[PDB]
RNA sequence: CACAUGUUCC
RNA sequence: GGUUCGAAGACGAUCAGAUACCGUCGUAGUUCCGACCAUAAACGAUGCCGACUGGCGAUGCGGCGGCGUUAUUCCCAUGACCCGCCGGGCAGCUUCCGGGAAACCAAAGUCUUUGGGUUCCGGGGGGAGUAUGGUUGCAAAGCUGAAACUUAAAGGAAUUGA
C-alpha cells in the first residue's frame, strides 16, 4: 500500500468514486477529520481526498487478512441503507453479519445466545452504530469504521473517510472491501476485474423494488 | 422564629437598654 | 500556607499565632478565665465539706434518680 | 505577572506529558531552563530539545518521550545542606532507586548524585522523575 | 527489574503503548492489539507475518486511535509517505 | 461438578494451553470466569471476609434489608483481589463475593528499598489510590519492618505478598467499603506506574487467542 | 443546592435589571426572569367571526387582530399552566414546544 | 378487554412458522388442524390460539409480518436481495464534476481523462439555515 | 371565601 | 413639589379571633436639590496577577481578506447582506482531559506524583454578633469584639419510601 505500484490507485476505481459521490463530504467538520479533506467547496461541502481514502481503505484491508479466522469478524449495520451491503460482504469473505437492532450485551453477557467473540469490528456509520463501539471498550476490540466528515471518532480505531449518507456511496465502499480482502489472500487475480457488479451491494428502497418490477414485466 | 425578626427583636431590646442606661447618668 | 516568600517568616508566624486563638483547646489552656471558673484550679483532687445530699433527676429516655452530694 | 520563569516552563511540559504530546513549546528561554533541560537529557527522560533564538526571550521546542511521570519545581529556592539532602529526597522522590533532585551549586547545575560526588550543596530548583 | 546478582525478578513484563509510550495496565479492557498484514512486492499478496501494535484505551476514548496507528503506519511503510 | 467453559478465553484454559495467568494480564484481556483463577492458583489462594454490611431501603411495608459482603482474596505471592456482593442472605452474599473477588485479582509489583539484595519485599515507589474521600498512600519500607497500617488494609497487604510498607490514610476511613477499595486501587497501580527499568522497547509476542485460533475452532463453536 | 445554572434568568453580565409587574397580580419580577408570552390573536375567534362578516357594511373586510405581550410571574404562570415543572434532564431543554395549532 | 395474552400469542407464533401449508384461513378448520398438532390442555385456549391465528392470517396475505419466519416469504426476499440489473449504476458516460474537485485530480496522477465533464460552480455562498 | 392542632418507646 | 403607588392609621369583608392575606381611603415615604447614613440573597453564594490543558456553533466591537446580491447612481470607496481569519467581550453546547462527598466544574483541572506570586478569612453547634471597652453618626444605628454556661450532635450532597 506504501508506494507499491501493484496497490496504488486504479483508474477504474476513480470513476466509481466520482459517480457514486464518495468524495462528497458533509456540511460540518469534525476536528479529527481535518486531515482527510482537500478543501471545502462553495455551498459548504467538504471534499474527502480519495487517494487518502484509498490509502486508509488499504490499511483496513490489512486487518481482515491478518485475522486468521474469517468467522470472528463482526460486521454490524443499523441504518436501513447498510444491511444489504454488509450481509453479502460477510457471505463472500466469511465474516459475521449483524443486520439491524444491535442487542446491547452481545459482547458482555455470557447467557445470551448471540454472545460473540470477534477480533475485529467493522462499522458502517459511527453515529448509527455507536452502541457496538460501547462494547468495543469493555472487550479488547480493534475497530474499523466507515466515517464521514460529521462522524465522531469515539472508540473507533481505524477509519476510512467516505460518504456514508448516500446510498450509492455506502455500498460501493463495501464493494471496495469485498474485492481487497480477497486480493491479498488468494481468491482473486488482480489482472482481471472481479466479476460481481456493484448494484448487488446497493440498498434497494421498497419503492425502487416496486419501481423495478413493472419494467421487468 | 425567622432569623430576620430575632435580629429586629435584638435591636428593639438593644435600644431599650440604651434608654435605661442613659437615664441613670 | 498561602504566601511562600523567602522572608515571610514573621507573616507566617503571626498567622499561626492568631489562628491558634480560634482553637478551642488552645484558648482554654491560655486564658485566665478558664482557670478562674474551674473550682479545682488545676488540681486533680480536692477536699470539701458535705452540707446536704441532693437527688438529681435523669435525662431523656433513660430515667432514674442519681444520688449526689452538695460539696 | 510572571514571577518565576522555570515554574511556568516545567508545568507547561508537565501538562503536555499528562496529555502525552510528542513535543511541547515553552514561551521563555532562560539560561537556567537550558541548564535544566540538559540535566534531564543526559538521563534520557525527554526527547531532544532545541531553542529558537530570536531577538527577544527565545522559545524552546522540547521533543518528548513517554518516560516522564512528573517534573515539579520547588519555590522558593531553599538552600540545601549536605546533611539534610537525604531528608529532602526522602519526602519528595518516589523511591531511592530512581528520581532526581536537581539543585544549583557553585560548580554548576546538576542532580543530587553529582552534587554528592563533588561534595557541594546549594539552593534547590525542582524535582523530576 | 534486576537484583544485585543479575537475575530478572519480576514474574512478567507488561506491554507498552505504541504511540503514547505508556505501559498498558492489566485491567485496560479497551486495549488494542492491531495486526497489520504485509504485502509481497511483485504478486501483491499476503505474506504470513505480522506488524502488530498496541494502544492503550485512553487514546481510543480521546479520538486519536486512528491517527496514532496512521502515524506509525507512515513510519513502518504501510501508508505511502506522500499520503 | 464438571466445568463447561462459556467464554472462549476459558476454552484454552481447559485445553491445557494457557501456560500462566501472566500473559492473560500481558494483553489486558478481561476475565469473567472465577474458575480460570482456580486452575492456575487454586491451591495457594486463600479467602478472608472483611465486613458484612446490612444495607437497607425504605419501602412502604417496612424496610427491605439485604446483606452486603466484603471479601478480600489472593495468594501470598504475586496476586490479590477484592470482591463486593450485596445479596439477600449473608452466606449467599459471602459466596457471591468470592466469585466476584476472583474476577478482580490483579498482579502486584514488589520492589526493593535502597539496596537490591534477595527477594523484593516492599512497594517499588510511592503509589496511591483513592475512591470517594478516602485516600491511601503506600511508602517503601526497609526489610523486617512489617506492614504499618490500619488493621483492615493490613489483611490486604498480608494477602498481596508485601511484608513491609508504610501507609497513610486521609479521609473518613470508618466507611470500610471505600477504605478497602482505596487501598486496593493503590496496589493495582503498581503495574500502572512506569519504571526507568521498563524503558526498553517491549517485544510483542503472538496473541493468546491468535496462537490457537485453529485449536479453538476444530473442536467447539 | 443549585437548581438552575442561570438561576432561572437571563442575567449574565449585568448584575441588575429593571423590574416589571405581572398581569394577574402586581408582583415585581425582573424582566429577564419573567415568563414572557406574546399572543397573536383575533378579536373574535370562531362564532362571532362569521355573522359579523355578512353584517359588515364593507364587503371583504379583514378583521383586525389584537396584540398583547403577556408578563407572568413564576407563581402566576405555573398556576395558569403557562409553564410546568420538568425532570432534571428535561429542565436543560430550552427549545420552544412545537407550533402547529 | 379481548386482548390476547403472551401465552396465547407465543403459542400461535410457533404454529404458523412450522405449519404454513397445514393452516387455512377460516376459524374452524385450523381450529381442528391445531387440535392434532398442539397439546392444548383446554378447549378455551384451543379457540383462543386458533382465533389469534386467524387474525394473523389477514396480516399474511396483505404483506410481511415482523415477528415471523416463513420459508416462502424469505425466498421472495432472498432473490430480491440477490437481484442483479443488466448494467451498473456506476456506468454513466455523463459525470458532472465540480471545478474545485477538478483541481483535485490534476494535482493527482489521474487528472485528465476521457469522460469527465466539468460544470460551473454556483456563485454566491448561501448554504446555512437561518439563525433562530 | 375557612380547613387550625393533636405527649413520649420499636 | 407632592400625579400615581403606598409603611402607620381609619373603615368595610373573612375567620373562633385578623390586630394578616381581600377591598376604599391614606401620613411618612415614593419625585428634584444640598448634606449625612455605609448596610443587602451588595451572589458567579466562586478574592486579584501570570502560564498550560479538547473541540463545536453563535453573538458584541475593531481590524484583515474574498466570489457574489443590493443602494449614492456614475462605480471605485463607503453602507446592508454572504463566506472565512485574528484579539478579548458576555455567554452557550458537547465528551471519561482532569477534579470533587456528590450536585456539578474549561475552572471548582494542571494536589499524598502535595511549593508560580500576594491579601482576606474558618476550626462541632448555641450563647452571640451578645455584654463590656474603644470609635463614628443629629439619630437610627455602623466598625472591633468575649467569657461564664450548655450541648453529642448540628450540617452538606445523594438514594428509596411517605
Ligand atoms: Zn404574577
Amino acid at each position: 500500500s506504501g508506494a507499491l505500484d501493484v496497490l496504488q490507485m486504479k483508474e477504474e476505481d476513480v470513476l466509481k468514486f466520482l459517480a457514486a459521490g464518495t468524495h462528497l463530504g458533509g456540511t460540518n467538520l469534525d476536528f479529527q477529520m481535518e486531515q482527510y479533506i482537500y478543501k471545502r467547496k462553495s455551498d459548504g461541502i467538504y471534499i474527502i481526498n480519495l487517494k487518502r481514502t484509498w490509502e486508509k481503505l488499504l490499511l483496513a484491508a490489512r486487518a481482515i487478512v491478518a485475522i486468521e479466522n474469517p468467522a470472528d469478524v463482526s460486521v454490524i449495520s443499523s441504518r436501513n441503507t447498510g444491511q444489504r451491503a454488509v450481509l453479502k460482504f460477510a457471505a463472500a469473505t466469511g465474516a459475521t453479519p449483524i443486520a439491524g437492532r444491535f442487542t446491547p450485551g452481545t459482547f458482555t453477557n455470557q447467557i445470551q445466545t448471540a454472545f460473540r467473540e470477534p477480533r475485529l469490528l467493522v462499522v458502517t456509520d459511527p453515529r448509527a452504530d455507536h452502541q457496538p463501539l460501547t462494547e468495543a471498550s469493555y472487550v479488547n476490540l480493534p475497530t474499523i469504521a466507515l466515517c464521514n466528515t460529521d462522524s465522531p471518532l469515539r472508540y473507533v480505531d481505524i477509519a476510512i473517510p467516505c460518504n456514508n449518507k448516500g446510498a450509492h456511496s455506502v455500498g460501493l465502499m463495501w464493494w471496495m472491501l469485498a474485492r481487497e480482502v480477497l486480493r491479498m489472500r488468494g481468491t482473486i487475480s488482480r489482472e482481471h476485474p472481479w466479476e460481481v457488479m456493484p448494484d448487488l451491494y446497493f440498498y434497494r428502497d421498497p419503492e425502487e423494488i416496486e419501481k423495478e418490477e413493472q419494467a421487468a414485466a | 422564629m425567622r432569623a430576620k425578626w430575632r435580629k429586629k427583636r435584638m435591636r428593639r431590646l438593644k435600644r431599650k437598654r440604651r434608654k435605661m442606661r442613659q437615664r441613670s447618668k | 500556607g498561602k504566601c511562600r516568600g523567602l522572608r515571610t517568616a514573621r507573616k507566617l508566624r503571626s498567622h499561626r499565632r492568631d489562628q491558634k486563638w480560634h482553637d478551642k483547646q488552645y484558648k482554654k489552656a491560655h486564658l485566665g478565665t478558664a482557670l478562674k471558673a474551674n473550682p479545682f484550679g488545676g488540681a486533680s483532687h480536692a477536699k470539701g465539706i458535705v452540707l446536704e445530699k441532693v437527688g438529681v433527676e435523669a435525662k431523656q429516655p433513660n430515667s432514674a434518680i442519681r444520688k449526689c452530694v452538695r460539696v | 505577572v510572571r514571577m518565576n520563569v522555570l515554574a511556568d516552563a516545567l508545568k507547561s511540559i508537565n501538562n503536555a506529558e499528562k496529555r502525552g504530546k510528542r513535543q511541547v513549546l515553552i514561551r521563555p528561554c532562560s539560561k537556567v531552563i537550558v541548564r535544566f533541560l540538559t540535566v534531564m537529557m543526559k538521563h534520557g527522560y525527554i526527547g531532544e530539545f532545541e531553542i529558537i533564538d530570536d531577538h527577544r526571550a527565545g522559545k524552546i521546542v522540547v521533543n518528548l518521550t513517554g518516560r516522564l511521570n512528573k517534573c515539579g519545581v520547588i519555590s522558593p529556592r531553599f538552600d540545601v545542606q549536605l546533611k539534610d539532602l537525604e531528608k529532602w529526597q526522602n519526602n519528595l522522590l518516589p523511591s531511592r532507586q530512581f528520581g532526581f533532585i536537581v539543585l544549583t551549586t557553585s560548580a554548576g547545575i546538576m542532580d543530587h548524585e553529582e552534587a554528592r560526588r563533588k561534595h557541594t550543596g546549594g539552593k534547590i530548583l525542582g524535582f523530576f522523575f | 527489574m534486576q537484583n544485585d546478582a543479575g537475575e530478572f525478578v519480576d514474574l512478567y513484563v507488561p506491554r507498552k503503548c505504541s504511540a503514547s509510550n505508556r505501559i498498558i495496565g492489566a485491567k485496560d479492557h479497551a486495549s488494542i492489539q492491531m495486526n497489520v498484514a504485509e504485502v509481497d512486492k511483485v504478486t501483491g499478496r499476503f505474506n504470513g507475518q505480522f506488524k502488530t501494535y498496541a494502544i492503550c484505551g485512553a487514546i481510543r476514548r480521546m479520538g486519536e486511535s486512528d491517527d496514532s496507528i496512521l502515524r506509525l503506519a507512515k513510519a513502518d511503510g504501510i501508508v505511502s509517505k506522500n499520503f | 461438578k464438571e466445568w463447561l467453559p462459556v467464554t472462549k478465553l476459558g476454552r484454552l484454559v481447559k485445553d491445557m494451553k494457557i501456560k500462566s495467568l501472566e500473559e492473560i494480564y500481558l494483553f489486558s484481556l478481561p476475565i469473567k470466569e472465577s474458575e480460570i483463577i482456580d486452575f492456575f492458583l487454586g491451591a495457594s489462594l486463600k479467602d478472608e471476609v472483611l465486613k458484612i454490611m446490612p444495607v437497607q431501603k425504605q419501602t412502604r411495608a417496612g424496610q427491605r434489608t439485604r446483606f452486603k459482603a466484603f471479601v478480600a482474596i489472593g495468594d501470598y505471592n504475586g496476586h490479590v483481589g477484592l470482591g463486593v456482593k450485596c445479596s439477600k442472605e449473608v452466606a449467599t452474599a459471602i459466596r457471591g463475593a468470592i466469585i466476584l473477588a476472583k474476577l478482580s485479582i490483579v498482579p502486584v509489583r514488589r520492589g526493593y528499598w535502597g539496596n537490591k539484595i534477595g527477594k523484593p519485599h516492599t512497594v517499588p515507589c510511592k503509589v496511591t489510590g483513592r475512591c470517594g474521600s478516602v485516600l491511601v498512600r503506600l511508602i517503601p519500607a526497609p526489610r523486617g519492618t512489617g506492614i504499618v497500617s490500619a488493621p483492615v488494609p493490613k489483611k490486604l497487604l498480608m494477602m498481596a505478598g508485601i511484608d513491609d510498607c508504610y501507609t497513610s490514610a486521609r479521609g473518613c476511613t470508618a466507611t470500610l467499603g471505600n477504605f478497602a477499595k482505596a487501598t486496593f486501587d493503590a496496589i493495582s497501580k503498581t503495574y500502572s506506574y512506569l519504571t526507568p527499568d521498563l524503558w526498553k522497547e517491549t517485544v510483542f509476542t503472538k496473541s493468546p487467542y491468535q496462537e490457537f485460533t485453529d485449536h479453538l475452532v476444530k473442536t467447539h463453536t | 443546592t443549585k437548581k438552575r445554572r442561570n438561576n432561572g434568568r437571563a442575567k449574565k453580565g449585568r448584575g441588575h435589571v429593571q423590574p416589571i409587574r405581572c398581569t394577574n397580580c402586581a408582583r415585581c419580577v425582573p424582566k429577564d426572569k419573567a415568563i414572557k408570552k406574546f399572543v397573536i390573536r383575533n378579536i373574535v375567534e370562531a362564532a362571532a367571526v362569521r355573522d359579523i362578516s355578512e353584517a359588515s357594511v364593507f364587503d371583504a373586510y379583514v378583521l383586525p387582530k389584537l396584540y398583547v405581550k403577556l408578563h407572568y410571574c413564576v407563581s402566576c404562570a405555573i398556576h395558569s399552566k403557562v409553564v410546568r415543572n420538568r425532570s432534571r434532564e428535561a429542565r436543560k431543554d430550552r427549545t420552544p414546544p412545537p407550533r402547529f395549532r | 378487554g379481548r386482548v390476547r395474552t403472551k401465552t396465547v400469542k407465543k403459542a400461535a407464533r410457533v404454529i404458523i412458522e412450522k405449519y404454513y401449508t397445514r393452516l387455512g384461513n377460516d376459524f374452524h378448520t385450523n381450529k381442528r388442524v391445531c387440535e392434532e398438532i398442539a397439546i392444548i390442555p383446554s378447549k378455551k385456549l384451543r379457540n383462543k390460539i386458533a382465533g389469534y391465528v386467524t387474525h394473523l392470517m389477514k396480516r399474511i396475505q396483505r404483506g410481511p409480518v415482523r415477528g415471523i419466519s416463513i420459508k416462502l416469504q424469505e425466498e421472495e426476499r432472498e432473490r430480491r436481495d440477490n437481484y442483479v440489473p443488466e448494467v451498473s449504476a456506476l456506468d454513466q458516460e455523463i459525470i458532472e464534476v465540480d471545478p474545485d474537485t477538478k483541481e483535485m485530480l490534476k494535482l493527482l496522477d489521474f487528472g485528465s481523462l476521457s469522460n469527465l465533464q466539468v460544470t460551473q460552480p454556483t456563485v454566491g455562498m448561501n448554504f446555512k439555515t437561518p439563525r433562530g
